[PDB]
DNA sequence: GAGGGTATTCGCCGCCTACCTCTCCTAGCCCGC
DNA sequence: GCGGGCTATGGCGGCGAATACCCTC
RNA sequence: CGGAGAGGUA
């Protein structure tokens, strides 16, 4: 089962998946600058991965099928990290970013079931 | 702000001054001032005075 | 609308005509409506009252078991301390390393005790919430609400957003509230009467 | 028409997110945005910016 | 602490009528041909 | 490479209610 | 002819 396999794979890796809010099509640029700031600002100990869950919708527009890289959850960024103000800086101070999508008040981490559901190729 | 942003999302040894500078904000603020300001007033030309 | 939505006229316009109706502070509505806090739409009473004593016994057993596990951890830490003392007295290590390792060990013991107290206070907080859970109560700190629902999924129901206030209005009789306010007005008196 | 478009956009967004399934956090955030959009439509500027 | 009595602060509402003239009413960017 | 569509702190008074500070049980 | 701003007349 790919679901169980990815569950086991993500069980061991450090960092709890979190969610961040972006501005519409300004998402891939957001992840670009985010992991680039991981490379540069020396915050590689926090952001272990950045994912824009996106299945490309091949739809029949303009008389032909065309893929649309819609971000399954548009405007949202799934980023694996820890409780660090540095990762908050590197994401929420990055371009095309609005803030961390907390549950009640502070940022909350997606349950591993949901992140496995949305990180699995559709 | 744009140049500082682009200063971290482009590889070194390919950056040049002309590829980091976007004039748009400046040429836009100048027009904003000279078209849509309370001080850039349509001149009164009733008589020379 | 895909989800219920409040009408801002009866929420934000001073006086908040939703706060007075539901007896909620405007900040409470600001939080519940804008997804900054959970609210107890209702709490079962008979399913609470009947099982109160049984759940008290269950919580006593739970606290005793957790305390026993913590005491076992402290016993393991004491075994580590004994091993440290044996190492110190085996070879020659003067007061520098002796104090270093002893301070390390006592710091570990204090950490274990802090964990103990924090867990005990978490359970005490859970029970205080359970013995005080009534409708129109905001449960901030999603982790606390998650613990409450996971340990006690039944005995209450909490929602969050506009639908929670819709539920509160549905489970809200107008005659009893009017009678209570009339009683507070005619009898009693004071700032209570003004409000 | 602009505000109506905002509300319709957010309603369709939240509809798709529920239909396709999503974590409760994301759906709650989208419901918050829909609430703010409707509040702006009825009375813009009363709450927040 | 709860409670009450006083203050204290902030949000909102209101601010004559009628008329003439003029200039601007997006910008950035991402996808498509 | 160019065109088109989609998205993103110099007011001032009155007033009330949503809230600081202090004595009492 | 809808909005914003500026100037002006009584």
């Amino acid at each position: 089962d790919p679901a169980a396999a990815l569950k086991a794979e993500l069980r061991s890796k450090p960092g709890d998946w979190y969610v961040v809010h972006s501005y519409a099509g300004y998402e891939n640029k957001v992840k670009a600058n985010l992991e680039t700031r991981v490379q540069n600002l020396d915050v590689g100990d926090y952001i272990f991965q950045v994912e824009v869950p996106t299945e490309e919708v091949t739809e029949i527009k303009n008389g032909q099928r065309k893929q649309v890289n819609r971000k399954v959850l548009p405007g949202y960024i799934l980023v694996r990290m820890d409780l660090t103000d540095d990762s908050w800086a590197a994401v929420r101070n990055t371009p095309g970013v609005t803030g961390f999508v907390g549950a009640t008040s502070r940022p909350s981490a997606l349950a591993l079931d949901d992140v496995v559901k949305f990180l699995l190729p559709r | 702000r744009v140049v500082r942003e682009r200063m971290t999302t482009q590889d070194v040894e390919a950056i040049t001054p002309q590829t980091l500078i976007n004039i748009r904000p400046v040429v836009a603020a100048i027009k904003e001032f000279f078209g849509t300001s309370q001080l850039s007033q349509f001149m009164d030309q009733n008589n020379p005075l | 609308l895909a989800a219920p939505v409040t009408h801002i006229w009866y929420f934000k316009g001073v006086p908040s005509r939703l706060g007075y109706l539901l007896d909620l502070a405007p900040k409470d509505l600001e939080k519940i409506i804008y997804f900054a806090a959970y609210v107890i739409t209702s709490v079962d009473e008979e399913m609470r009252h009947n099982e109160l004593s049984t759940l008290e016994a269950e919580m006593a057993v739970e606290r005793k078991a957790v305390e026993d596990q913590r005491d076992g951890e402290l016993e393991a830490r004491a075994q580590k301390l004994e091993a440290d003392l044996a190492e110190l007295e085996a070879e020659g290590a003067k007061a520098d390393a002796r104090r270093k390792v002893r301070d390390g060990g006592e710091r570990e013991m204090r950490q274990i005790r802090d964990r103990a107290q924090r867990e005990l206070d978490r359970l005490e907080d859970i029970w205080s919430t359970f013995t005080k859970l009534a409708p129109k109560q905001l449960i901030v700190d999603e982790n606390l609400y998650r613990e409450l629902v996971d340990r006690y999924g039944e005995y209450f129901t909490g929602a969050m957003g506009a639908e929670s206030i819709q539920k509160l209005i549905e489970n809200f009789d107008i005659d009893a509230e009017a009678e209570s306010l009339r009683d507070v007005i005619r009898n009693g008196k004071g700032q209570k009467k003004l409000r | 028409n602009d505000l109506y478009r905002r509300v319709i956009n957010r309603n369709n967004r939240l509809k798709r997110l529920i239909d396709l399934g999503a974590p409760e956090i994301i759906v709650n955030n989208e419901k918050r945005m829909l609430q703010e959009s409707v509040d702006a439509l009825f009375d813009n500027g009363r709450r927040g910016r």
